[PDB]
C-alpha cells in the first residue's frame, strides 16, 4: 500500500498544484501511480459534488492518523469565513476536519506558509497562512510563489524513502533547500562583489549578465534553491533571465517595498 | 417556485433542487445548483463563485511597474495572461512604446500557455468526462493499437505499450486505492467510447501529463520560471546577447536553441495526439453537438490578441481578431470599445459587493470592488449555504454585460468571430472538420463544438510559435536586439494622471485590465476577467450568463450523478480565480 | 613470402595483398592489411595500430594525485574507465581505503559507461555493417510495424512513425548529398535483412543516437561533465547533504532523483529496443555463428571488476568475474594476478619500441616505453608506406601476453569465463539466448556472438544499476554519508617507495595500470589496454593475436569491398587511442 | 542543399566527436539531417579504406574551396610525423589537403587549438596545434577537453543561420561563450568572497557547496561558459559536482602546476 494523501486548497491560484505537475525527476505521473496515493485534490479527481465529499468522509474516517494532509492556499477569517466556501461551509472548517486526522501537514507554497499576495496589504479577506490556524500538528513549510517543481517532488521522495520528514530550520523550512539565500548561491556573485550592477533594462550590463542588485534583486534577503537546483528540469531562474529575485520565497515579501527598490 | 422568459430561456425554479460543490477538475472554487422538471430537464441553472480575494484592493497604492507581478498570481494556470495584460495597460496608461523584440517574445510567451494550458485542460481536467478509465481494464491491447493506428501516425502504439498501460493501471486499481478515480462516474450511461478507445484515451491522459511539462521551458527561457514568470514595464527583462562578450550571461544562441526544440515538440504533440484524440471525442459523441448551446448561438465576445506589429492593437495587427455578435445576428460582427463607457459594464446586483446603486452596471473605469457577504435567506445559515438564493445575491462573481447583452467568451467565441468576419484559415479549418464529423455548422455551438474549438487552438498557437520565433530570429540576423524600452522608466517622467486599458485573449477568453495612474501610484485597478464573463450571475433585467445558459434545458439520466452538468461546465475550463480575483 | 603455422593456423603471406586504412566507425587510428588466396579466403592477417601519443612517459615525473585526469584523456568514447583505473593504482600503492558510497558511486560509473558505449557501439559503430541503410527505402512501413511489434513491447512502432523515417532518409538522400552513407557497401551479398528489418534497425539507428545523450547525465552528476568526469584519489569529489542546511551545495535528493529517473530509462531502452534488434540481426545471420570465431574457443582473460565489497578485489567482491582459460580448455578457469612476473607481459619485437631484448616480455612493473619508428623493408618507403613488412615492427600497439599466450578480451571472453565459472545469471541469460537462436553454445564464439554478448553486457549492466543505486540510498537512509577519505591525501603520508596496480573491466575488456612512486612522484606508469591485448601484434614465437586470428580462414564475397572484414572487426569494437596511448 | 562539412582526426581520444553527439538542442541527428552535410568523418561514415579514400578526393575535389573543414585532435612532427598514419603517409598530409580546400576551419576541443594531453611535458610526438601548420586559413578554435555539447551545436547553429563565422577574441575564441572567466559566473563566488573555503574533501565545507580554490580551482584563470551555461543539457559542471577546474580550456593547462595546487 502507498501512503495517504490528502490534498485540499483554501484561497489559492493553484501555482503550486501547477509547480509539482512539472516535475522532471520524479515525473508527478509517478508519483501519483508509485509514490503515494493522492486520495483527494479538488484539481485532479473524477469525483464532484457529493461523490468528491463522501471521498473525503471516507478517507479521512479509514485512515485517521495516517495520512498526509497537503495544503494549497490559505483560510480567509473574513466574513465568517465565507470569502472561501466548500460545500456551503466556511473553507477553515474542511481545513481543521482534515488536519484533525492528519499525522503531519505540508504547508505547500507562500500562501500557506505564509499569506503570500491575498495578504498583501490591505489584506481584505484576512486571509491567514496554516500555522497560525492549526496549532496542535507538524507543519512542513515549503515556501515559494510557488515553490520549485523538482523541490517539491524531492521534498516527497525523501519522506516516503526515507519515511520521516525533512529537518527544518526556526520557521519550519526544510534545511536541504532553504537553508542558504539566493545570493549565498548566485552565478552573478562575481559582478556583485566587483560593483558590475545592470542600471537600466537592457543596457550593455544586461547584455553581460551583470548583478541586478540596483535594479531591486531580493537575493540578498531571500531564502530558497533557486541559484542551484533552478527552475524547469534545471532551464533557468528568475535572475537567470535577466529579473531580479521578487523576493516570493519570504513572508510579507509583496509588502517589503517595491520590487524595484534595493535591498 | 417562480418562473420568468429571459433569452429564449423559461426559467423555472419549480421541482427537485441538486447540488454540486464541489466543482471538480476545474481550477479554483464554484458551486453549481439546478433544478430539474419531472422529465429530469433542467430548468433553472446557478452558477456561484465560491472564492474572492481582493487584487484589485490589493493593487491600490502600487508602483505601476509592480502590478504585473501582483496580478499574475490571479491565476497559476492561466499563469502569465494577467502580467501581460498589466504591462499592455500600464504602457497604454504612461505611453510606453517596446521594441519589436519585445512584443515579440510577449506573444511568444502567450503562444506557449494557449499551447501548455489547453493541452492540460483537454487530459486533465474534461478528459475524464468523456473517457471511462475503468472501463480501459476490459480493452484488448491489439484492437487499441489497431485503433490508435488507424487515427494518427503518433509512433507511441505498439500493442504492448498498451498492455503495459493497461496492467500499470489493473495494479494501481488492485488493492483498493484508486486516487483520483475514487468514487467517479465510471459505468454512467453517457460514457459512449468503446472499451480500446477508453485505453487508448488514458494512455494520452498520462503521456500528456509527462509531455506538459516540456512545453513551459519556453516560458523558463524568456520569464526565467513557470508558473509565474517574470516581465516589465517596457518590454522583457530577458536581454539578447548573440555574438558580443558575455553572450553566457543572456539570451544567447544556444538558449534560443533550447526554445526552438521545445517548439517542434510541442507542434509534434498537439497535432499528432490532442488532434486526433479530439476528432475522436466527436466522432463517438455525436449528440453532444446539440447539447450545451447556451449563448454560443446568439451572444459572442471577443476583444482580439497576439498584435503582430508592436505597439498597435488595431484590427490590421492582431493575428487573433476581436469583436462582438448580439442577437444571433453572426452577419454582423460589431467593433469593441474598451473606454466606451457603454459597452462593457458589470453589475452587483446578484452578487456579494456594494454599489451606490446595484441597479445599473459600471463601466470598470467607474468600476468598485466593495465585498459584501450578504446571501439572504440558504434556508441554513450564513455559513451553511442549503440552497442558494438566485433571487438575491449568489456569487462572488461580478455580472459583465456588453452593451447590456449577456456573451460568451472562450475558444468557440473566438472561433465564431474570426469565421464571420471572413478569416480563410479559419473558415476553411472550421468547414473541413464539421464536414469530416457529418455535421452541420450549427454543431459547432454546442459543449462537443467547445472542445473541438479548444483542440483547434492548441494547434493554431503551435504553428504561431513558430512563427513568432522566425520573426525573432529574423531581428536577431539583422542586428535588431532590443528588448526594453527605458526612456518612461522612472515616475518623474509620467503623466501626474493618466489610465489605460490592457487586454487580450487569455485560454479562457477576453481578458481586460482597467488602471489609472495618479501621483506615481495605482489609484484605480479593476480586472474583467474570461470566466467572470461565462460564469456570471444574473443582472438586473434577469438575463442569465454562459454557464447558466448553456445547462438549460440539459437532459440528466442519473441526477444523483451529475455527468452532463460536468461535461458541460468543463467544455469552458472555468478559472474561478481568475473569475473572483 | 613465407608461410608458417601457429595457433592451429596457417599463415601465409603468398598471393594477393588487400589493404584497409583507414577503418573506419572505430575509435582512433588503425590500418588492416590481409593476403587473400584463388578462393577470395584469408591467409594473413596483419593488425597495425596507427597512433601514439606516449601518456606512460607524460606521466612521469606528476604528483600521482593528478594522474586520473591525464589517463582519462586515453580515450573520450571509453571516458572514465582509465580514470577508474588510476585511482585504483594509487589507492593500491600508497595503502587507501575508500568509502562505502565512493565505491558505489564509482560502480555506477563504470555501470553507465558500459550501458552507454555497448549501445552507440551496436548502433552508431558495428550496425551499418548489418543494416543496409539504403534498402530501408524499399520497406513497406506496415510490414515494419508488424515486425517490430512481433519482437518487442517498445512503442514507437506505428506505421506512420516508420513512413516518416523512412521519407526522413528518402528527403536525406535526394540531393544526392549521401554524407555518412556515401560509397558504403549497400546492396553487398551479405547483407541479409529483409527491407522492413532495416527501415526496422535503422529507426531504432536514429533513436539510439538521439537516446545515449541522456545515459550521461549520470557521470554529470557524480562527475560534472562527460565526456571526461573527475574523480579523486580517496574516493570521489560529489560530496552528499541529504538533510542539512546547504544541500543545494551537494548531491542532495533532487540530484539522486535525477539518477533514478536515468537508470529506469536507461534499462528500458537497452532491453526494448537494443536486445531484440540483437537477436533479430542473430536470427537473419546464424552463419555469422561460424565466423570470427579466433581465439575465443582457445584463450580468453578477464580481470574482473565491480567490487561489491569495498576496497576488496577478490573473487568474493568482484561482482563481474576474473579468470583466464587457455588451450581451448573452459573445464579450467585460472586465477590471475597482475603482480606476478611471470603472467601479464609485453613483447615489442613486433612493434615501434625499444627493448633492451626484444625476445623477451617484460612484466609491466618492468615496463619501458621507448618510441622507436622503424617499419623496415616495407613495400613503398617508411612515409609512404603501401604494405607492412609484418615479418618486422609493423605496430605503435604492444603485444600483450599471459602466461606467454595470445588471448582475447572483453564481452565475449567476460561472458565464457563467467558461463564457465558457474555464474547462475550468466548461464540463464546465455542459454536462452542461444535457445531462442537454435544455435549450440559453441555460436557464441564468433563474430555474431561477440554483438549479443555486447547487448547481454548492457541489459546486465542496466540491471546493476539498479542495484548500486539502491546500496547508495541505503546507506544514506542509515546516516552514512562520506565519500571521501583524506588522512593519505597529502604526499607526507605516503611510502617513500610504493608501487600498485588498478584493475577493471572496461567496455572493451581487462584493463589495468600499473604504478609505481617514489619520493612523491611517479616512478612509473604503464598500462595494458583492452585494445592493446586484441589488436596486438606478433610475439616472438609469430603467436598472432585476436584480430588477427579472427580474420584469418574467413571468405570474402568481392575482394575490393571489405565488409567481411569489417564486420569482424567491429564486433571487437576497437579502441586505437586506446591500445596505443 | 546543405553546407557540405569535412571532420578530420589527427591524435586525440574523440572526446570532441563525443561532446558533438551528446547535444540537447539541436539533436545531433538534427544537425546531420537537416542543418549540415556531415560528408566525411571517420567516426560515423559507412565507408572504410579505398571506398573512404574516394570519398575523401570526391568531396573536396568536387565541394573545393566551399566546404568547412572540422579538426579534432593534432598532429605531430616527430618521427617524419608517422606517430599519426593515415593511408600509409603522415597525417599531416591528409590534414594540408584538407585545409587546403576549405572555406574556413573550427579547431574542435584543446587538442586542436592548442596541444592538450599529447602535447604535455615532456611532448613525445612534438603534438602540433592546427594554427602552427595552417597559416593561410581562418580558424575559429573552440577549446575544451572537451568543449561543452550545447556550445559545440550552439556555434554550428550559429555559422548556418547567420551565414557568418562567430566573433572571436584576441585567441580566435568565440567571443559568446569564451568572452568571461569560469570564476566570472561561478555560482560558488559568494563562499570565495566570504572566505568560506574546501579544506578537504568531504569536509563539513564541501557538504556545504563551498568555494574549491584551496582545492586548486583553475576557474579564476579560464575562459569557458560551464558555469552559465553548464554541462549535459544544464545538469552539471565540475565545481557544481565538487572538483575544481583544471583549467581545460586554456592553452598548457596540463603543465600549470598540480592541479591541487591554488591557482
Ligand atoms: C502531495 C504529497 C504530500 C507529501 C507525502 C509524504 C509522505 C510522508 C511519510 C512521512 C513519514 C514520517 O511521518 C511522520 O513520522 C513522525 C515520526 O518520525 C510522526 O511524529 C509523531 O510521532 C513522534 C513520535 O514518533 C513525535 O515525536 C512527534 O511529535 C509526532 O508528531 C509524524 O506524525 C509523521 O507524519
Ligand atoms: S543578481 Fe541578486 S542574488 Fe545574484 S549576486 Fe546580484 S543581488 Fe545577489
Ligand atoms: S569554485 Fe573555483 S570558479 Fe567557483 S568561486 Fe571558487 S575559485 Fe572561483
Ligand atoms: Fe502557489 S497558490 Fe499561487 S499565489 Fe503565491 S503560493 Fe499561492
Ligand atoms: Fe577532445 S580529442 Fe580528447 S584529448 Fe583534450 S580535446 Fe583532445
Ligand atoms: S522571486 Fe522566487 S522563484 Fe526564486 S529567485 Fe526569487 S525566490
Ligand atoms: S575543467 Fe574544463 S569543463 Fe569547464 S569547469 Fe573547467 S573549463
Ligand atoms: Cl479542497
Ligand atoms: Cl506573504
Ligand atoms: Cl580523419
Ligand atoms: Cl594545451
Ligand atoms: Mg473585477
Ligand atoms: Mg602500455
Amino acid at each position: 500500500p502507498r501512503i495517504p494523501v490528502v490534498w485540499i486548497h483554501g484561497l489559492e491560484c493553484t501555482c503550486c498544484t501547477e509547480s509539482f505537475i512539472r516535475s522532471a525527476h520524479p515525473l508527478a505521473k509517478d508519483v501519483i501511480l508509485s509514490l503515494i496515493s493522492l486520495d483527494y485534490d479538488d484539481t485532479l479527481m473524477a469525483a464532484a459534488g457529493t461523490q468528491a465529499e463522501e471521498v473525503f468522509e471516507d478517507i479521512i474516517t479509514q485512515y485517521n492518523g495516517k495520512y498526509i494532509l497537503a495544503v494549497e492556499g490559505n483560510p480567509p477569517l473574513g466574513e465568517q469565513g465565507m470569502f472561501c466556501i466548500s460545500s456551503g461551509r466556511p473553507f477553515i472548517e474542511k481545513l481543521k476536519r482534515a488536519a484533525a486526522g492528519a499525522s503531519a501537514i505540508i504547508a505547500w507554497g507562500t500562501c500557506a506558509s505564509w499569506g503570500c499576495v491575498q495578504a498583501a496589504r490591505p489584506n481584505p479577506t484576512q486571509a491567514t497562512p496554516i500555522d497560525k490556524v492549526i496549532t496542535d500538528k507538524p507543519i512542513i513549510k515549503v515556501p515559494g510563489c510557488p515553490p520549485i517543481p523538482d523541490v517539491m517532488s524531492a521534498i516527497i521522495t525523501y519522506m516516503v524513502t526515507f519515511d520521516r520528514l525533512p529537518d527544518v530550520d526556526r520557521m519550519g523550512r526544510p534545511l536541504m533547500f532553504y537553508g542558504q539565500r539566493i545570493h549565498d548561491k548566485c552565478y552573478r556573485r562575481a559582478h556583485f562583489d566587483a560593483g558590475e550592477f545592470v542600471q537600466s533594462w537592457d543596457d550593455d550590463a544586461a547584455r553581460k549578465g551583470y548583478c541586478l542588485y540596483k535594479m531591486g534583486c531580493k537575493g540578498p534577503t531571500t531564502y530558497n534553491a533557486c541559484s542551484s537546483t533552478r527552475w524547469n528540469d534545471g532551464v533557468s531562474f528568475p535572475i537567470q533571465s535577466g529579473h531580479g529575485c521578487l523576493g516570493c520565497a519570504e513572508n510579507g515579501f509583496w509588502d517589503r517595498g517595491s520590487f524595484y527598490s534595493r535591498v | 417556485s417562480t418562473q420568468y422568459e429571459t433569452q429564449g430561456y423559461t426559467i423555472n425554479n419549480a421541482g427537485r433542487r441538486l447540488v454540486v460543490d464541489p466543482i471538480t477538475r476545474i481550477q479554483g472554487h464554484m458551486r453549481c445548483e439546478v433544478n430539474i422538471n419531472d422529465q429530469n430537464v433542467i430548468t433553472n441553472a446557478v452558477s456561484c463563485g465560491t472564492m474572492f480575494r481582493g487584487l484589485e484592493i490589493i493593487l491600490q497604492g502600487r508602483d505601476p511597474r509592480d502590478a504585473w507581478a501582483f496580478v499574475e498570481r490571479i491565476c497559476g494556470v492561466c499563469t502569465g495572461v494577467h502580467a501581460l495584460a498589466s504591462v499592455y495597460a500600464i504602457e497604454d496608461a504612461i505611453g510606453i512604446k517596446v521594441p519589436d523584440n519585445a512584443n515579440i517574445i510577449r506573444n511568444i510567451m502567450l503562444a506557449t500557455l494557449w499551447c501548455h494550458d489547453h493541452l492540460v485542460h483537454f487530459y486533465q481536467l474534461a478528459g475524464m468526462d468523456w473517457i471511462d478509465v475503468l472501463d480501459a481494464l476490459k480493452a484488448d491491447p491489439r484492437k487499441t493499437s489497431e485503433l490508435a493506428q488507424s487515427l494518427s501516425s503518433w509512433p507511441k502504439s505498439s500493442p504492448g505499450y498498451f498492455f503495459d498501460v493497461q496492467n500499470r493501471l489493473k495494479k494501481f486499481v488492485e488493492g483498493g486505492q484508486l486516487g483520483i478515480f475514487r468514487n467517479g462516474y465510471w459505468g454512467h450511461p453517457q460514457y459512449k467510447l468503446p472499451p480500446e478507445a477508453n485505453l487508448m484515451g488514458f494512455a494520452h491522459y498520462l503521456e500528456a501529463l509527462d509531455f506538459q511539462r516540456e512545453i513551459v521551458k519556453i516560458h523558463a527561457v524568456f520569464g526565467g520560471k513557470n508558473p509565474h514568470p517574470n516581465w516589465i514595464v517596457g518590454g522583457m527583462p530577458c536581454a539578447i546577447n548573440i555574438d558580443e562578450s558575455g553572450a553566457v550571461g543572456a539570451v544567447n544562441m544556444e538558449r534560443l536553441n533550447l526554445v526552438q526544440s521545445i517548439i517542434t515538440r510541442t507542434a509534434d504533440f498537439i497535432n499528432n495526439v490532442m488532434i486526433p484524440d479530439a476528432l475522436a471525442i466527436g466522432q463517438f459523441n455525436k449528440p453532444w453537438s446539440e447539447i450545451g448551446t447556451g449563448l454560443s448561438d446568439k451572444c459572442v465576445l471577443s476583444y482580439g490578441a497576439f498584435p503582430d506589429i508592436a505597439n498597435d492593437f488595431g484590427e490590421k495587427s492582431l493575428l487573433m481578431p476581436g469583436g462582438a455578435v448580439i442577437n444571433g445576428d453572426f452577419n454582423n460582427v460589431l467593433p469593441v470599445d474598451l473606454v466606451d463607457p457603454q459597452q462593457v459594464q458589470e453589475f452587483v446586483d446578484h452578487a456579494w459587493y456594494r454599489y451606490p446603486n446595484d441597479q445599473v452596471g459600471r463601466h470598470p473605469f467607474d468600476g468598485i470592488t466593495d465585498p459584501w457577504y450578504n446571501p439572504g435567506d440558504v434556508k441554513g445559515s450564513d455559513t451553511n449555504i442549503q440552497q442558494l438564493n438566485e433571487q438575491e445575491r449568489y456569487s462572488w462573481i461580478k455580472a459583465p454585460r456588453w452593451r447590456g447583452n449577456a456573451m460568451e467568451v472562450g475558444p468557440l467565441a473566438r472561433t465564431l468571430i474570426a469565421y464571420h468576419k471572413g478569416d480563410a484559415a479559419t473558415v476553411e479549418s472550421v468547414d473541413r472538420m464539421m464536414s469530416a464529423l457529418n455535421l452541420p455548422l450549427s454543431g459547432i455551438q454546442s459543449t462537443l463544438g467547445r472542445i473541438l474549438c479548444r483542440a483547434h487552438e492548441a494547434q493554431w498557437a503551435a504553428g504561431k510559435l513558430q512563427y513568432f520565433f522566425d520573426k525573432l530570429m529574423t531581428n536577431l540576423k539583422n542586428g535588431n536586439l532590443a528588448t526594453a524600452s527605458t526612456e518612461k522608466w522612472e515616475p518623474a517622467t509620467w503623466p501626474t494622471e493618466c489610465r489605460g486599458v490592457g487586454f487580450t485573449e487569455a485560454p479562457r477568453g477576453a481578458l481586460g485590465h482597467w488602471a489609472a495612474i495618479r501621483d506615481g501610484k495605482i489609484d484605480l485597478y479593476q480586472c474583467v476577467v474570461p470566466t467572470t464573463w461565462n460564469a456570471s450571475p444574473r443582472d438586473p433585467k434577469g438575463q442569465i450568463g454562459a454557464y447558466e445558459a448553456a445547462l438549460m434545458n440539459t437532459k440528466m439520466a442519473i441526477p444523483e450523478q451529475p455527468l452532463e452538468i460536468l461535461r458541460t461546465l468543463h467544455s469552458f475550463d472555468p478559472c474561478l480565480a481568475c473569475s473572483t480575483h
